[PDB]
């Protein structure tokens, strides 16, 4: 081995997890089992997909349908079976990944594309005190960034928001871009599949059968015949449910009445260019590149959504009671229902038609990437990760990657790892303590009381469990949470390594309570906290 | 979740409870299992004093997602009301609480509340998310009055 | 275009960035490789997942045991095999629809005609008098040339693309230029005594210096470095570099004394972190889709930074 | 006003104007506006020296047609 | 004190006086006394940045007889 021995020997003794077994993570797999990684911890979600292939190295083109953690561990067999590997099959927000599962851990790694995950796994991190060593890849583009506790900042020094979800309200009367009609289809597709979302449901609800056109001329009957509520608003997927999902009535409900509805706001058209009604009859009686490249005609895109809603209408019934059916950016039905109902809306509101390649693009967000970035990018992870281990911290920098050289004629840039935010109130040094205790028989009436009033003087104690959610355990006002003081801390899910953060509204500090199961407390008591 | 909208969200209970507009209501919701979430809340508002909404106690459930506080609330009455401003499955629009326009990462519960409150004491024309409840108060304002009336009477506490 | 659909699917991401005639053009490609340091290997496997339709590549030497016990490409205990023939079933299992070449002919003893029928060759681990040879040899023939190795947490490439045509994206709706490169013996042998360069040397990247030195060695002890051998081929790298360095008529204290420490050893990040931006210039220039960077790149692991440069234009 | 460039990391070429006393929060926000991307994603590098939020150019001291670097660490690994 | 400088669409300047930190009465004041117009639908637009409804010119960075200009309204969107 080339490597130093001091730190040979400290990567073949150690253990290190890597999350996300992507193109990057399998990269980064194969480089710290090259570099002399003895045990390894690789945890992945998601399977191989046909499309998966472009990046991921270690997935062959028979390993589809296979959990990518799994294939990966095999493919590592395959030049290395040595090295300690652990694959896991779930996702990190899963809670037996506690503080005590990533303590194990001498060094740690993202490879996630979520933010959300990204975000959790630095959390809880820095509550275990494990380096975190911070990437992403997106086409040409790449960075590492080193996430150190109380040296350097941590990934929420800045807060980074998730991918764009769009405020809705835009989208659901006036789309002006592709991107506005294409999450119209999807949270349209989530209104009348998936659950009962009232955030995602974007069709109006109404007398549906009734083909509205200015109510005001109809305005003794808009209350005579049913009183205020408007027929108590007719649910959308409700409404499908019991129609048999009808092609022609759904479409003429989507793509006609809804149109003239949203037609009757005046006000809003005296500005925007007013969009006009399609009708199913007469779309249908009007008489090279990949096959999803280019644009087809409305009655084309009309029969594709008939197909896809009869399809989806069979996969619904393959389900129970109306179970959601989850949206995918790789199921042919789903998505040939949101490409067509896309460019429906397009030629709705005068807009140019979109191919089905550019509506894969961008409604699952699938950001594209080469593997020469992902290569890239994995092997500075791993000469961080070493930089680490040796301890030279100092020398540690971030790291990005370019397509271009700078005019400063580099290609990878140092910058210093900047030192943490004091305020951004993760990385911040609040005290905590850690009590061992036997979750199956204490009860919330003794958290509260033993455990947090007298023990550390909170008089308004409001504790609160940090699962990656957020939900609080306890309630300062005893009116909120009172009828569930009797449960146990198992009754809530409270397991072995968890922990919760504790305020007052009157001491105004905050002392953070991390959970040890300990059944050998015997009976005379049921906590301890640990000095 | 990202941790830092968790501790924003408590710091706002926590100063939502220190200090709120009298009658009004804004609580994280009862989990099926008996806690509060605090991304996600029930919320009520009471009408303004000679309003046309007086004495009405609307319910309204906020939505916060995991970019709070750099992303804005999502906000919907249950059960939706007739309102121009408000699309009848119930969520609601305005500056205040949009990312493009106004939304300042900044602001608390209690002045997006006060906003909602006033945004019903102002239903606007400029800017119509609703269908019936906008062609009634532009054509024929006796009837709008009285349906808020019923309105007002059906959501009282 | 002839592009199959399922082809099309697993190459779904890379169409979606550099667009579908890229990938024809990357399908009507064919590319020669040489050498296969853990850099040959990640190099060959990302060409291979690039959808080049077919690679080709050579090598003279078997899997010995002085090899580390990883490569990512040979299968367990291969030693004494052929590299070649010890990587080309994974090579291939990368991707099935390219087709890849092993040759065990040195490129010294192979023909001229050999690389009419590739738009681009890789070099690696070989003497700077065949990389004159074969670089001239591709300039004659209009062929792209590009090579490049890494030592320990230093890394360069080089890449000579002639008479070159590219597009690109109007970053402030493609649009065609043109760029033209000099030969290894026109950038190599660069003369820094020369006031223009003398210049440009106070803020030029010692990498060149210490590869140059890295090179003089491989070609006059013979072999590349090795961890048995720290002490006596670290005070041969240390003499050899006031050698070159005060011959090409430079201060050797630019290059400092603990180069030597770093280069001396084959790592698996510095080698894929050079090995993919390698691709990258690879398949920029076969698609002929992104602008080429200048001729020459070089990293400082230790530094934590890469480099693109300009030598003897 | 004082003028500057800023050069993107995909060699996109944005060019913008500022005073001495003016904080570079304006800049780096209407950066981040008109590429459409959220603020905290872009970090603002001189010379390898990081942008603060807490910047003013009187402070950095740069001179007129100067390049101010932007790199976007971005998601999706 | 705070010499203001707004212009509406129809090129009418009006005049205040408020202090260093005022922080929304300066704009809810401007929008009650030059309506005509719905508050909601107007927009007033500083250095090419859109204020919120509390942003004081100290924490925005402008100073005396700074020139503020309205901008269209969007709601219509
Ligand atoms: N919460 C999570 N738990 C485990 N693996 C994840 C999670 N989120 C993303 N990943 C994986 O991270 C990788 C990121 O996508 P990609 O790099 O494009 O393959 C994929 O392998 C995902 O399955
Ligand atoms: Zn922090």
């Amino acid at each position: 081995r080339g490597l130093p021995r001091e730190l040979a020997e400290a990567v073949a003794g150690g253990r290190v997890l890597v999350v996300g077994a992507g193109g990057i993570g399998c990269e980064l797999l194969k480089n710290l089992v090259l570099t002399g990684f003895s045990h390894i911890d690789l945890i992945d979600l998601d399977t191989i997909d046909v499309s998966n292939l472009n990046r991921q190295f270690l997935f062959q083109k028979k390993h589809v349908g296979r959990s990518k953690a799994q294939v990966a561990k095999e493919s590592v067999l395959q030049f290395y079976p040595k090295a300690n590997i652990v694959a896991y099959h779930d996702s990190i927000m899963n809670p037996d990944y506690n503080v005590e599962f990533f303590r194990q851990f001498i060094l740690v790694m993202n490879a996630l594309d979520n933010r959300a995950a990204r975000n959790h796994v630095n959390r809880m991190c820095l509550a275990a005190d494990v380096p975190l060593i911070e990437s992403g890849t997106a086409g040409y583009l790449g960075q590492v960034t080193t996430i150190k506790k109380g040296v350097t900042e941590c990934y929420e020094c800045h807060p980074k928001p998730t991918q764009r979800t769009f405020p809705g309200c835009t989208i659901r009367n006036t789309p002006s871009e592709p991107i506005h009609c294409i999450v119209w289809a999807k949270y349209l597709f989530n209104q009348l599949f998936g659950e009962e979302d009232a955030d995602q449901e974007v069709s109006p609800d109404r007398a549906d059968p009734e083909a509205a056109w200015e109510p005001t001329e109809a305005e003794a009957r808009a209350r005579a015949s049913n009183e205020d509520g408007d027929i108590k608003r007719i649910s959308t997927k409700e409404w499908a449910k019991s129609t048999g999902y009808d092609p022609v009535k759904l479409f003429t409900k989507l793509f006609k009445d809804d149109i003239r509805y949203l037609l009757t706001m005046d006000k809003l058209w005296r500005k925007r260019k007013p969009p006009v009604p399609l009708d199913w009859a007469e779309v249908q009686s009007q008489g090279l590149g990949l096959k999803d490249q280019q644009v087809l005609d409305v009655k084309s895109y009309a029969r594709l959504f008939s197909k896809s809603i009869e399809t989806l209408r069979v996969h619904l019934a393959e389900k129970g009671d109306g179970a959601e059916l989850i949206w995918d950016k790789d199921d042919p039905s789903a998505m040939d229902f949101v490409t067509s109902a896309a460019n429906l809306r397009m030629h709705i509101f005068s807009m140019n038609m979109k191919s089905r390649f550019d509506i894969k693009s961008m409604a699952g967000n699938i950001i594209p990437a080469i593997a020469t970035t992902n290569a890239v990018i994995a092997g500075l992870i791993v000469l961080e990760g070493l930089k680490i281990l040796s301890g030279k911290i100092d020398q540690c920098r971030t790291i990005f990657l370019n397509k271009q050289p700078n005019p400063r004629k580099k290609l990878l840039v140092p910058c210093a790892l900047d030192p943490p935010n004091p305020n951004c109130y993760v990385c911040a040094s609040k005290p905590e303590v850690t009590v061992r205790l036997n979750v199956h028989k204490v009860t919330v009436l003794t958290l509260q009381d033993k455990i947090v009033k007298e023990k550390f003087a909170m008089v308004a104690p409001d504790v609160q469990i940090e699962d990656g959610k957020g939900t609080i355990l306890i309630s300062s006002e005893e009116g909120e949470t009172e009828a569930n003081n009797h449960k146990k801390l198992s009754e809530f899910g409270i397991r072995n390594g968890s922990r919760l953060q504790a305020d007052d509204f009157l001491q105004d500090y905050t002392l953070l309570i991390n959970i040890l199961h300990s059944e050998d407390l015997g009976k005379d008591v049921e906590f301890e906290v640990v000095g | 979740m990202s941790g830092i909208a968790l501790s924003r969200l408590a710091q706002e209970r926590k100063a939502w409870r220190k200090d709120h507009p009298a009658q009004f209501s804004a609580v994280p919701t009862k989990n099926p299992d008996g806690t509060m979430n605090l991304m996600n809340w029930e919320c009520a508002i009471p009408g303004k004093k000679g309003t046309p909404w007086e004495g009405g106690l609307f319910k309204l459930r906020m939505l916060f997602k995991d970019d709070y506080p750099s992303s804005p609330p999502k906000c919907k009455f249950e059960p939706p009301l007739f309102h121009p401003n408000v699309y009848p499955s119930g969520t609601v629009c305005l500056s205040i609480l949009e990312e493009d326009k106004d939304w300042r990462p900044a602001i608390t519960i209690k002045q997006i509340l006060l906003g909602i409150q006033e945004l019903l004491n102002e239903p606007n024309i400029q800017d119509p998310k609703q269908a019936e409840a906008y062609t009634i108060y532009s054509q024929n304002r006796v009837e709008y009055e009285k349906r808020v009336r019923a309105q007002a009477r059906k959501f009282a506490p | 275009g002839g592009i199959s659909e399922e082809e099309a699917a697993q190459y779904d991401r890379q169409i979606r960035l550099w667009g579908l005639e890229a990938q024809k053009r990357l399908r009507a490609s064919r590319v020669l490789l040489v050498g296969l340091k853990g850099l040959g290997a990640e190099i060959a496997k990302n060409l291979i997942l690039a959808g080049v339709k077919g690679l080709t590549m050579l090598d003279h030497e078997q899997v010995t045991p002085e090899d580390p016990g990883a490569q990512f490409l040979i299968r367990t205990g291969s030693v004494g095999r052929n590299r070649a023939e010890a990587s080309l079933e994974r090579a291939q299992n990368l991707n099935p629809m390219v087709d890849v070449k092993v040759d065990t002919e040195d490129i010294e003893k192979k023909p001229e005609s050999f690389f009419t029928q590739f738009d681009a060759v890789c070099l690696t681990c070989c003497s700077r008098d065949v990389i004159v040879k074969v670089d001239q040899i591709c300039h004659k023939n209009s062929i792209k040339f590009f090579t490049g190795d890494v030592f320990g947490y230093h890394g360069y490439t080089f890449a000579n693309l002639g008479e070159h045509e590219f597009v690109e994206e109007k970053t402030k709706t493609m649009v065609k230029k043109k760029v033209v490169f000099c030969p290894v013996k026109e950038a190599l042998e660069v003369d820094w005594s020369s006031e223009k360069a003398k210049a440009a040397l106070k803020r030029t990247t010692s990498d060149y210096f210490l590869l140059q030195v890295l090179l003089k060695f491989r070609t006059d002890k013979g072999r590349d470095p090795s961890s048995d051998t720290y002490e006596e081929d670290s005070e041969l790298l240390l003499q050899i570099r006031n050698d070159v360095l005060d011959s090409l008529g430079i201060s050797p204290d630019l290059l400092p004394e603990d180069f030597v420490r770093y280069c001396f050893s084959e790592m698996a990040p510095v080698c894929a972190v050079v090995g993919g931006i390698l691709a990258q210039e690879i398949v920029k220039a076969l698609s002929q889709r992104d602008p080429p960077h200048n001729n020459f790149f070089f990293f400082d692991g230790m530094k934590g930074n890469g480099i693109v440069e300009c030598l003897g234009p | 006003y004082i003028k500057l460039k800023v050069i993107g990391q995909d060699s996109s070429e944005i060019h913008f104007k500022v005073k001495m006393t003016t904080h570079l929060k304006k800049l780096k926000e209407s950066y981040c506006q008109r590429q459409g991307v959220p603020m905290n994603s872009l970090r603002f590098l001189f010379e390898g020296q990081r942008i603060a939020d807490n910047h003013t150019p009187k402070e950095l001291g740069m001179e007129e047609e100067d390049v101010i670097e932007v790199y976007q660490e971005q998601t999706g690994g």
